[PDB]
């Protein structure tokens, strides 16, 4: 019920300028996209023309996401949120509900439309101007600046909750037990009822926001119910050779990081010596103990490992091989919240990126749906090839934070 | 003439006041030469006249045309330039003819003074003060200030971009089929239409412009092939780049290097190789725009380098939307790969060179890949949309490593070509251990001050050895360890070494390195016919490598 009102206010933080940000090449077909769009939205007085003298500008692309015919205009925002005001509206008042993640079902429904009806403090525009680029560089490029809140941005969210409070305290009063979680541009509604009796609630809050100015896309569906975690195992045999003994005295060494209940003694012992890595050695020095102690110890949560909502989560994710891929979502260095094993889209399949990319956002929906709050991924990929492709297959109104790192033997320690 | 276009507004930078700059003293021949210049301006109303109130100059210079006698006016902006805000790019990206489609009605206009036809912000316009010397040093000097944008101005180019853009905008939207393409006052415009009514067109946006202040010189493009555009011979049927040509000089200036830096920036861009690192150190400092300055041996060197690159001709057809592009890559001479983009055999829409990455150690699969990740984005810059590739790797190939390197990795749709050198990976380590064959416990170190190290392994059957050497470090002698028994060892071989540095080097399996050491070991492991490379923690005393230490 926010049209016509008063701006609010917004800075970057302390000595922060705006973002400058190179415009990615994009394909002919996203192109005719965003320009259809652009000026639709420039009718509509979301976006404006601008001149030269605006020096900012944020990378733009398009999507489809989830699979439609439809192209979904998508600003990669990042840079901006990072030099934005941490807002003091601090809804944080409104904690992430631990029941989202304890639920049968949980839909995600689009509410970004929202954003478009309140408008931006003019001050604040000239910092979200992007571009439009041209094929081949024939023409100067289409550079635009929003009037309105931007989907994408950090401060689209907080400046809007009030009015998504005011919009869902109906709805949450004759629903008492629904769960209802927001992030971005998006609404996490979870609920411990039949399936078919969820996705009949969702229809209705659907309708619901639909008489109230928010319109949402059509009829994503979770179950955070059987997600489930990644222990760390070693292997068993009847005949264990030297080699064996030794990349399993590697691993429980590594692991002694993690939990220090782990002992390698009787084990360090069998190696004594210089043996040929083929030689079959013995199941000496009572080493069930060590194997079956530590077996064990791999079973007890770490000491100590609790989420500080005031810390980042970070994410490592290993190429295992098959079309598998492993993970794990930590604070602090061995502390991990998580560890799992995205793994879809197996057996017949031929594209790392393409896996690597379904993974990071299934990695993040798991992160937000259990901290609300995404987190930032350590990539097994060189920059220049994630670069080329990623925006290919990006899904997600959001984009999460990323750096590129070099993969070593810390693949083994997690198959 | 002038523009009755709206003016983009302009402000310094955060923080910072206009330009207070010192001029010096001309000959009498210049300090009239100028009053010259600038008369034919006040007049035409580019700059205006001022006096007391502005506290503000920047330098002016004048200089001949050394084929005629004409002194044109140079004012050093560097200044005035370092104070002035940002604008957004001016692309670092220039048409590439191949992207254009042929066209049966084509035009060639340029706006003869476009800068001096848009105006400047009224509130910065002082900001662009300059003086004229006083020649019997007895006239209290003559200031001028811009009402125009000027040559060499931070802005300039931005904002008279942005105007061409608004100025054209209501043609271009009025008549959608005829195609324009615009890099600052160049306009090409190419039409469906015939002879006849192209022409028609094409007067009524000469006269879009006049009647906006913009100019088109009756040296309109001829409507006559070869067209010349942004450096271009634009043919019929095919184009060519004008060869570049860069000056030879004895004594360069400060604004000649200035100069040669910027036609080099432009070539780069169609050219790759061209560097102009040791010549921008050149300009560092605020030396005079005249005070010559001598070039460092490396620019020297470089100068020397770009113009070997400028040499070789560029040539090519044009784009046809109807055709799929394709893109064909071959190894060539040890970290090169030569490409080239066509539709058609033979007739070349684009071609180049690719050259090795900044890695350490890399192999012929990597770069092959990195090669066509390079061409993807060049295709998607210039047409829109990647090309099929061809290939000279095998499917089985790509799979082996598809399948054991651990970072994602991925080459679109492609199709192989049997034309040699083929790509390959020149070695396998194995998976499981080798049994019968020698084991080696590898090991090395060095004293991280005198850097003199001991390299050295113990294997099962009782053999041991251990060499001494000067001047390296912990991880070299670690793959020196390794290296020594690769050599005295079988064909087949286990080495075991507790170094995760030389594990992760021979595990991406390099077969080329930046130092000899890894080389060695690369040819070493090639003439092997079975090697099982196995890790362990170092210092916990596992196997034989507790004992390995003879240190
Ligand atoms: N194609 C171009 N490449 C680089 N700079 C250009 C180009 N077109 C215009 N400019 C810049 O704009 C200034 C003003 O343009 P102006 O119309 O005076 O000259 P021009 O476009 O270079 O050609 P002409 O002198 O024939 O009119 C130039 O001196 C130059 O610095
Ligand atoms: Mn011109
Ligand atoms: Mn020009
Ligand atoms: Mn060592
Ligand atoms: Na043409």
């Amino acid at each position: 019920p926010i049209s016509p009102i008063e701006t609010v206010p917004v800075k970057l933080k302390p000595g922060m300028d705006g973002p400058k940000v190179k415009q990615w090449p994009l394909t002919e077909e996203k192109i005719k996209a965003l320009v259809e769009i652009c000026t639709e939205m420039e009718k509509e007085g979301k976006i404006s023309k601008i001149g030269p003298e605006n020096p900012y500008n944020t990378p733009v692309f398009a999507i489809k996401k989830k699979d439609s015919t439809k192209w979904r205009k998508l600003v990669d925002f990042r840079e901006l949120n990072k030099r934005t005001q941490d807002f003091w509206e601090v809804q944080l008042g409104i904690p992430h509900p631990a029941g989202l993640k304890k639920n049968k079902s949980v839909t995600v429904l689009d509410v970004g439309d929202a954003y478009f009806s309140v408008p931006l403090d003019e001050d604040f525009r000239k910092y979200t101007a992007f571009t439009i680029p041209s094929i081949n560089n024939e023409t100067p490029g289409i550079r635009y600046q929003y009037n309105v809140l931007p989907q994408g941005w950090k401060g689209s969210p907080a400046i809007f909750q009030s009015s998504m409070t005011k919009i869902l305290e109906p709805f949450k009063k004759q629903n008492p037990d629904i769960v209802i979680c927001q992030y971005m541009d998006d609404l996490y509604v979870g609920s411990d009822l039949e399936i078919g009796q969820h996705r009949t609630k969702i229809e209705e809050l659907r309708q619901h926001l639909l008489r109230w100015g928010l319109t949402t896309p059509d009829k994503y569906e979770l179950h955070p119910d059987k997600w489930t975690v990644q222990p760390i195992v070693l292997p068993e045999k009847d005949s264990w050779t030297v080699n064996d003994i030794q990349k399993l005295v590697g691993k429980l060494n590594w692991a002694s990081q993690i939990y220090p209940g782990i002992k390698v003694r009787q084990l360090s012992k069998l190696l004594r010596g210089t043996k040929a890595l083929t030689e079959v050695i013995p199941l000496t020095e009572e080493a069930e103990l060590e194997l079956a102690e530590n077996r064990e110890i791999l079973k007890e949560p770490v000491h100590g490992v609790y989420y500080d909502p005031s810390k980042d989560l970070i994410a490592e994710i290993q190429k295992q091989g098959q079309g598998q891929w492993t993970y794990q979502i930590y604070q602090e260095p061995f502390k991990n919240l998580k560890t799992g094993k995205y793994a879809r889209m197996r057996g017949a399949h031929t594209n790392d990126v393409k896996q690597l990319t379904e993974a990071v956002q299934k990695i993040t929906t798991e992160s937000i749906v259990i901290w609300g709050k995404t987190p930032k991924f350590k990539l097994p990929i060189q920059k220049e090839t994630w670069e080329t492709w990623w925006t290919e297959y990006w899904q997600a109104t959001w984009i999460p934070e990323w750096e590129f790192v070099n993969t070593p033997p810390l693949v083994k320690l997690w198959y | 003439p002038i523009s009755p276009i709206e003016t983009v507004p302009v402000k310094l930078k955060p923080g910072m006041d206009g330009p207070k700059v010192k001029q010096w003293p001309l000959t009498e021949e210049k300090i009239k030469a100028l009053v010259e210049i600038c008369t034919e301006m006040e007049k035409e109303g580019k700059i205006s006249k001022i006096g007391p109130e502005n506290p503000y100059n920047t330098p002016v210079f004048a200089i001949k045309k050394k084929d005629s006698t004409k002194w044109r006016k140079l004012v050093d902006f560097r200044e005035l330039n370092k104070r002035t805000q940002d604008f957004w790019e001016v692309q670092l990206g220039i048409p590439h003819p191949a992207g254009l489609k042929k066209n049966k009605s084509v035009t060639v206009l340029d706006v003869g003074d476009a800068y001096f036809s848009v105006p400047l912000d009224e509130d910065f316009r002082k900001y662009t003060a300059f003086t004229i010397p006083s020649i019997n040093n007895e006239t209290p000097g003559i200031r001028y200030q811009y009402n125009v944008l000027p040559q060499g101005w931070k802005g300039s180019p931005a904002i008279f971009q942005s105007s061409m853009t608004k100025i054209l905008e209501p043609f271009k939207k009025q008549n959608p089929d005829i195609v324009i393409c615009q890099y600052m006052d160049d306009l090409y415009v190419g039409s469906d239409l015939e002879i006849g009514q192209h022409r028609t067109k094409i007067e009524e946006l000469r006269q879009h412009l006049l009647r906006w202040g913009l100019t088109t010189p009756d040296k309109k493009h001829q409507k006559e092939p070869p067209f010349l555009w942004m450096g271009y011979e634009l043919h019929p049927d095919k184009w060519t780049v004008q060869p570049i040509v860069l000056p030879e000089k004895d004594s360069w200036t400060v604004n000649d290097i200035q100069k040669l830096v910027g036609k080099l920036n432009w070539a780069s861009q169609i050219y790759p190789g061209i560097k102009v690192r040791q010549l921008s150190k050149l300009l560092r400092g605020t030396k005079a725009l005249t005070e010559v300055i001598p070039l460092t041996e490396e620019a020297e060197l470089e100068l020397a380098e770009n113009r070997e690159i400028l040499k070789e001709p560029v040539h090519g057809v044009y784009y046809d939307p109807s055709k799929d592009l394709i893109a064909e890559i071959q190894k060539q001479g040890q970290g090169q790969w030569t490409y080239q983009i066509y539709q058609e055999p033979f007739k070349n829409l684009k071609t180049g060179k690719y050259a090795r990455m900044r890695g350490a150690h890399t192999n012929d699969v990597k770069q092959l890949t990195e090669a066509v990740q390079k061409i993807t984005t060049e295709s998607i810059v210039i047409w829109g949309k990647t090309p099929k590739f061809k290939l000279p790797i095998q499917k089985e190939t790509w799979e082996t490593w598809w399948t054991e390197y651990w970072q994602a990795t991925w080459i679109p749709e492609w199709e192989f070509v049997n034309t040699p050198p083929l790509v390959k990976l020149w070695y396998q380590l194995e998976k499981e251990p080798i049994v019968g064959a020698e084991t080696f416990y590898v090991d090395g170190a060095a004293n991280r001050e005198t850097k003199l190290g001991k390299a050295g392994y113990v294997t099962n059957k009782g053999r041991q050895k251990v060499v001494p050497l000067t001047n390296t470090t912990n991880q070299k002698t670690e793959l020196q360890a390794i290296y020594l028994a690769l050599q005295d060892s079988g064909l087949e071989v286990n080495i075991v070494t507790d170094s995760q540095y030389a594990l992760g080097i021979i595990q991406a399996q390099p077969d080329k390195s930046e130092s000899e050491l890894v080389n060695q070991i690369i040819e070493q492991l090639i003439k092997k016919e079975k090697v099982y490379l196995a890790w362990v923690p170092a210092h916990k005393g596992i196997g034989g490598n507790e004992q390995v230490d003879k240190l």
